[PDB]
């Protein structure tokens, strides 16, 4: 059973790490927490301490009041019953405007208003965490790439629930808040334009999804496999190779022909994953305004 | 040819300029390509050599450019086995103390790594002051078998990555009573032995010695991970 | 050719089969047994795509189809143009794939590195026989099986999924979108956070990997490690893979119903049994 560094054999601890200052606003940020004996199996067991600021409670604060939006109107579809509560939970939907409503705000609370409260909660929760995100990194020194491959998914997200159904002219348009429902959603929208199968983004968003998979097992089990050299640290491989990377590039080098660095693969890491949702916002802003069949579309054009 | 066919086409002449981008981002170490002998290869492909970048690096300790003029500033004791390119080369000496094949090593920075703070990243549990064991069996004390089955030492200390509360060494008492340091990853701690594949006893003390008892440089980890790790390949006529 | 630091790694030894012979170099391509073995099986499996391609009377990529056996062949053989293409060219690619893992690993043991990557793709391999293989097999008959056409194999996951309503309340489906989500979330953030502090702001020196903690504490209140995010970009990728495998194969052979009927078992239960009330009362 030659050990192989999945989980750790034996966890270490002493003080905690309080991090570094650099400009960061010690007055927001909060205490150092429990350790976890439990988590110190797989990683780190130190939890904290969090940054809360300005930003964080904006998100935080909104961010609960589309959770606590949509879940009244959950209690309210029950009949305000605890029982009826857990059983439907995950049948419970909270839609937006029928269509002829459009994208007006004068639509009743009961038939598409709520919706429309609760998605501002979120647009705000998201934005200001997004800020977040930014300004976490500015504090520290360090470069935005966070905030940017965050910006990925935030693309998707503003297509889905706002840009897309703008376009499309209501509100109707948008994903409903409810576990199953945005999946029948999801596959309603397959089908009223004309198989997604056929939207050449949609095929590239899954080549990276599938690719995101294929690379961060190539890559994660690259690390473990040379851990055994200090591998993990990849700043210093970075800084100043070491036979870890070296030896880490000649696997793939003889394997398939080409290899990365210990900087660069981390560039292919962030365009993998981010190119998911780039791609897919694309395809999904493009159906229905530009593009009604995209099976039909298919034949038209390649 | 519609806004579709126009977003399609060019998002796949952007993704061919995105892998330009990536693969030249990945040859500011290693490139350009050599021959066999050590010289410029005559063909490197179709993807240009990257535009030096620089780094700056903390605590004062410089700058850093790549793609820079690459030298492997060590000794290589291996010779080609074959006229035509392709073939193995083979260790001219003992490929474990000369560091070739699984045991490389890389000329490293002779310092060793400092955290955010420029404390050395790893010391000793006990010159780490609240350092302890704090779950899974503690594996001081206890004797090292090698792939011979034969004990090499007894452990004395567990040197752990600070910042992040990781066993990484484990320090190990030989018959002369100096001491290696083994890698963590490299180990089965037992409730009673740790058990090390990678080498037979009677290798153990061919580990690299580090120059101070309290600190290891990264020239010093790189020399002593890969020699551990060659004994893989070098070791096995002993592993039964 | 060779990088300015590959020579000292080119040494003889860690082969599993074949001793010394196969143990060489193309270009980089690193050869031994299995990728004498990888470029048979793959040879073999391309020419016979290229004569499924001469019977069907196309040379496009776009439209070539190695379709599976009849399901009126049950898991018999068929002729070479109804089915027994499908059959060798399935058996090459499932050689190819056994045997790229396999010189991975006499790769492994040259470079002395951990054998944590062939370990990984063969669960891809894993989800290819779960498609090819397992489920026709179980199912009796290989029929069931996906085409080998660019654009059938997309029909096929269409044709298929909707057999059973939405493969959407399939609840191995959910857990293994969850993952390959979470996956592609954490390999976004993962490069993200290493590129930030390999290349941190202007007029700055290069970051530390306290930083890289601290700002994972700082935005979500810990840190997992970076030996901790390689183990969980691994966990998460395979199983992501795995659990894809158990959502097919339990689907057909021991599962038959629309999937979301499986949800009945929450609703009909018995603490709630009746009520007026909610979607389902
Ligand atoms: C519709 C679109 C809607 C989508 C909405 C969201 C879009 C998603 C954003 C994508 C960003 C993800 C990647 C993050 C990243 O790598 O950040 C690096 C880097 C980190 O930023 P930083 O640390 O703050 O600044 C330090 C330096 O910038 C330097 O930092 P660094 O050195 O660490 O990073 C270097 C980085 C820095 O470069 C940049 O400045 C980034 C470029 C902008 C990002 C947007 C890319 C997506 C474009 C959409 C595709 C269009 C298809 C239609 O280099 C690149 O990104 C180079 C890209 C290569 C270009 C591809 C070549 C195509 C040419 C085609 C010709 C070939 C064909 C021949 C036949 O990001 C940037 O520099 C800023 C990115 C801008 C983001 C959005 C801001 C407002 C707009
Ligand atoms: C996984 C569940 C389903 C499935 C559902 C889908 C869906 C849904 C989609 C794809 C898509 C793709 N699938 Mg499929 N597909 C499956 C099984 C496979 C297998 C296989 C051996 O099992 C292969 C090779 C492929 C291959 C592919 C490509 C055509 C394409 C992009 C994949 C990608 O980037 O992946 C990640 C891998 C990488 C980034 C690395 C590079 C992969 C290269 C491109 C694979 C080349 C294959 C080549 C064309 C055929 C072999 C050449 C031979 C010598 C003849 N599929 C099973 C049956 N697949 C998308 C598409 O565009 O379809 C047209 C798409 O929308
Ligand atoms: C029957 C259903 C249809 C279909 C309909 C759709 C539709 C509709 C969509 C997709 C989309 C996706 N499809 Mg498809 N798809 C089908 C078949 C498939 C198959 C397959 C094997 O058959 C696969 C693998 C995929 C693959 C995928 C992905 C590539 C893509 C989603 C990217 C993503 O990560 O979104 C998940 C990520 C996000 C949504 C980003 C989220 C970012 C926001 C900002 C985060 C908010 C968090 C929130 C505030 C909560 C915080 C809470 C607190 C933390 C507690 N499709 C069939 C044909 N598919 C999407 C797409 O882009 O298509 C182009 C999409 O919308
Ligand atoms: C109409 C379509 C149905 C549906 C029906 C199905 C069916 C049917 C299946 C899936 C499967 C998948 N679905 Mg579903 N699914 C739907 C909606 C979705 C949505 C969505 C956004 O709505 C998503 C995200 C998903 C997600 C996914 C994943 C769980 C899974 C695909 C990955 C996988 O299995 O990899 C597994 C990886 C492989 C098979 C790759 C193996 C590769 C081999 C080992 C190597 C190939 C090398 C190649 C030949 C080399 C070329 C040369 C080199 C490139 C040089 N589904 C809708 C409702 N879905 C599939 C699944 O679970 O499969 C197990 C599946 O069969
Ligand atoms: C490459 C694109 C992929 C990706 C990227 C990505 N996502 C990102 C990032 C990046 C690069 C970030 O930096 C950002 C982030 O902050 O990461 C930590 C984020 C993030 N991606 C998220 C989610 C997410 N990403 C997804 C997808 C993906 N994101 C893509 C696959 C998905 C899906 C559907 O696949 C989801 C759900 C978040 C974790 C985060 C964005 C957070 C945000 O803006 O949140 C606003 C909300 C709040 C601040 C608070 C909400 C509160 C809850 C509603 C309350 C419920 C709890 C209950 C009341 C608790 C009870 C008591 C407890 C003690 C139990
Ligand atoms: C489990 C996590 C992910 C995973 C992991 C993974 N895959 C890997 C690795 C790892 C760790 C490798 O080491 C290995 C590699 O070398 O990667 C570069 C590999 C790899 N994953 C690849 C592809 C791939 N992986 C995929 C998936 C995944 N790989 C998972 C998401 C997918 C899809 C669809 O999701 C694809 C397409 C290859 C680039 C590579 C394996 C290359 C290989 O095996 O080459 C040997 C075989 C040949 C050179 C040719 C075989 C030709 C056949 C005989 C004829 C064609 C038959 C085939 C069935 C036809 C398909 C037709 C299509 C229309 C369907
Ligand atoms: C820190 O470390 C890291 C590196 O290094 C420093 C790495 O590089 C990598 C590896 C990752 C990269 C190089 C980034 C790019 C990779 C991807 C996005 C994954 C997708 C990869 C592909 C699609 C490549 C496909 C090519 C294949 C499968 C091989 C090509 C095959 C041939 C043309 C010939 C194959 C050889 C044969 C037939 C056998 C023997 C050779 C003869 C000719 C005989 C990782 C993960 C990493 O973590
Ligand atoms: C214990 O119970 C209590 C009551 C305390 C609870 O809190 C329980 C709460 C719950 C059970 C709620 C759980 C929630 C769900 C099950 C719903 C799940 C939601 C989703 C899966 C969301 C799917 C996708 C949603 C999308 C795509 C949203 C897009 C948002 C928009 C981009 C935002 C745009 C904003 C607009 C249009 C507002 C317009 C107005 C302005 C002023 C700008
Ligand atoms: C068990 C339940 C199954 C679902 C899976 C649960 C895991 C949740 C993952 C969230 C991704 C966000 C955190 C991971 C991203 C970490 C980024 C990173 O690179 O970390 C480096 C390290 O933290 C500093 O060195
Ligand atoms: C809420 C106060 C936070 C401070 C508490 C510190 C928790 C560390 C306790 C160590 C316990 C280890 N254990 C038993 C959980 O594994
Ligand atoms: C940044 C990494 C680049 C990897 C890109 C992989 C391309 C996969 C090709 C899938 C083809 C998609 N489509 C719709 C045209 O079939
Ligand atoms: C882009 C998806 C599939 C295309 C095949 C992968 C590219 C070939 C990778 C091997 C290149 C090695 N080589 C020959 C340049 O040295
Ligand atoms: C989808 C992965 C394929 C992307 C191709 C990236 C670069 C391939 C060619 C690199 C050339 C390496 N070489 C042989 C010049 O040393
Ligand atoms: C994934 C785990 C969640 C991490 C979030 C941890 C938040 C840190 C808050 C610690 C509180 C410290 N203290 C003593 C003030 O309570
Ligand atoms: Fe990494």
């Amino acid at each position: 059973a030659e050990y192989q560094n999945i989980f750790t054999q034996v966890q270490v601890r002493g003080p905690a790490d309080l991090g570094m200052t650099e400009d960061v606003n010690l007055a927001n940020r909060s205490g150092v927490g429990p350790f976890s004996t439990l988590l110190g199996w797989f990683g780190n067991a130190q939890l904290g301490p969090i940054y809360l600021g300005s930003l964080g409670v904006l998100s935080l604060f909104s961010g609960l009041m589309w959770f606590f939006t949509i879940g009244i109107w959950f209690w309210y579809q029950a009949g305000w019953n605890p029982a009826v509560f857990l059983r439907d939970l995950f049948f419970f939907s909270l839609e937006p405007p029928a269509p002829e409503y459009g994208l007006s705000f004068a639509a009743p609370l009961k038939e598409g208003g709520l919706w429309l409260i609760a998605s501002f909660f979120m647009f705000v929760a998201v934005w200001s965490w997004w800020g977040r995100t930014y300004l976490r990194a500015q504090a520290l020194g360090m470069g935005k790439h966070t905030a940017w491959a965050f910006l990925s998914a935030i693309w998707l997200w503003m297509v889905l629930g706002f840009i897309r159904p703008i376009l499309m002219g209501s509100w109707s348009e948008a994903v409903p808040y409810g576990i199953f429902s945005h999946l029948d959603w999801t596959n309603n929208f397959s089908l009223v334009h004309g198989n997604l199968f056929y939207n050449p983004f949609h095929g590239l968003s899954i080549a990276f999804l599938y690719g995101s998979a294929l690379l961060f097992a190539m890559h994660g089990a690259t690390i473990l496999a040379v851990s055994r050299f200090g591998g993990e640290r990849e700043l210093e491989q970075i800084a100043d190779r070491g036979t870890a990377a070296e030896r880490a590039a000649l696997f793939w080098r003889w394997t398939m022909g080409f290899n990365a660095t210990m900087e660069g693969i981390h560039r292919w890491a962030i365009w993998m994953a981010v190119l998911v949702t780039l791609t897919g916002g694309i395809g999904i802003l493009l159906s229905g305004t530009v593009v009604d069949n995209w099976y039909v579309w298919g034949q038209n054009h390649g | 040819f519609d806004l579709a066919s126009l977003a399609i086409y060019s998002f796949w002449i952007f993704l061919a300029g995105l892998i330009y981008y990536l693969q030249t981002e990945n040859m500011r170490e290693g490139y350009p390509l050599e021959n066999e002998d050590g010289t410029p290869a005559a063909n490197q492909g179709p993807f240009p050599l990257p535009k030096p970048k620089t780094f700056i690096l903390p605590h004062g300790r410089g700058t850093l450019t790549v793609p820079g003029p690459e030298s492997e500033d060590r000794p290589i004791a291996l010779a080609r086995t074959a006229v035509s390119e392709g073939f193995p080369h083979a260790p001219t000496g003992d490929p474990m103390k000369d560091g070739v094949g699984p045991a490389s090593w890389v000329a490293r920075r002779d310092l060793p790594e400092l955290d955010g703070h420029g404390h050395n990243k790893i010391k000793p549990m006990k010159a780490a002051a609240g350092f302890h064991v704090s779950a899974g069996k503690n594996p001081i004390g206890l004797p090292v078998r090698g792939c011979d089955l034969e004990i090499a030492g007894k452990v004395v200390d567990i040197w752990v990555d600070i910042p992040e509360q990781m066993a990484r060494f484990l320090e190990v008492e030989l018959k002369d009573g100096s001491t290696r340091l083994l890698p963590m990853q490299m180990v089965k701690v037992q409730s009673n032995r740790v058990h090390v594949n990678a080498l037979s006893s009677d290798l153990f003390a061919g580990i690299p010695t580090i120059k101070s008892p309290t600190e290891v440089t990264l020239l010093e980890e790189d020399k002593i991970c890969g020699y551990v790790a060659g004994g893989l390949m070098y070791a096995a006529p002993k592993r039964k | 050719a060779l990088l300015s630091f590959e020579r000292k790694y080119r040494v003889p030894g860690g082969t599993l089969v074949g001793g010394n012979l196969f143990d060489f170099w193309v270009g980089p391509f690193y050869v031994g047994f299995f990728g004498v073995a990888t470029f048979f099986f793959a040879a073999l499996g391309i020419i016979l795509i290229a004569w499924s391609a001469v019977l069907q009377g196309t040379w496009n990529p776009q439209l070539i189809s190695v379709y599976p056996p009849a399901l009126e062949y049950g898991l018999g053989g068929a002729p070479l143009a109804k089915g027994g293409l499908w059959q060798i060219i399935t058996i090459c690619a499932t050689g190819a794939f056994v045997s790229w893992a396999l010189r991975e690993v006499e790769i492994c043991r040259k470079l002395g590195i951990g054998y944590h990557i062939p370990f990984a793709f063969a669960f891809a391999i894993l989800a290819y026989l779960t498609l090819v293989l397992f489920r026709p097999v179980m199912m009796g008959a290989w029929g069931y099986a996906f085409p080998y056409g660019i654009w059938t194999h997309l029909d096929w996951v269409s044709n298929t999924g909707y057999t059973y309503g939405n493969f959407h309340y399939n609840p191995c489906h959910m857990i293994a979108i969850t993952f390959f989500f979470t996956n592609a979330l954490a390999l976004a953030l993962h490069g993200a956070l290493v590129l930030s502090a390999a290349n941190p702001e202007k007029g700055k020196e290069m970051r530390t990997p306290d930083h890289e903690d601290t700002f994972f504490r700082d935005l979500v209140g810990y840190s997992i490690g970076t030996l901790g995010i390689h183990r969980l970009g691994l966990l998460l990728s395979l199983s992501a893979v795995f659990f894809s495998a158990c959502c097919m194969i339990i689907t057909g052979t021991i599962w038959f119903d629309q999937w979301v009927d499986w949800w009945q078992w929450w609703v009909k239960l018995p603490w709630w049994a009746n009520i007026p009330g909610g979607i389902n009362g």
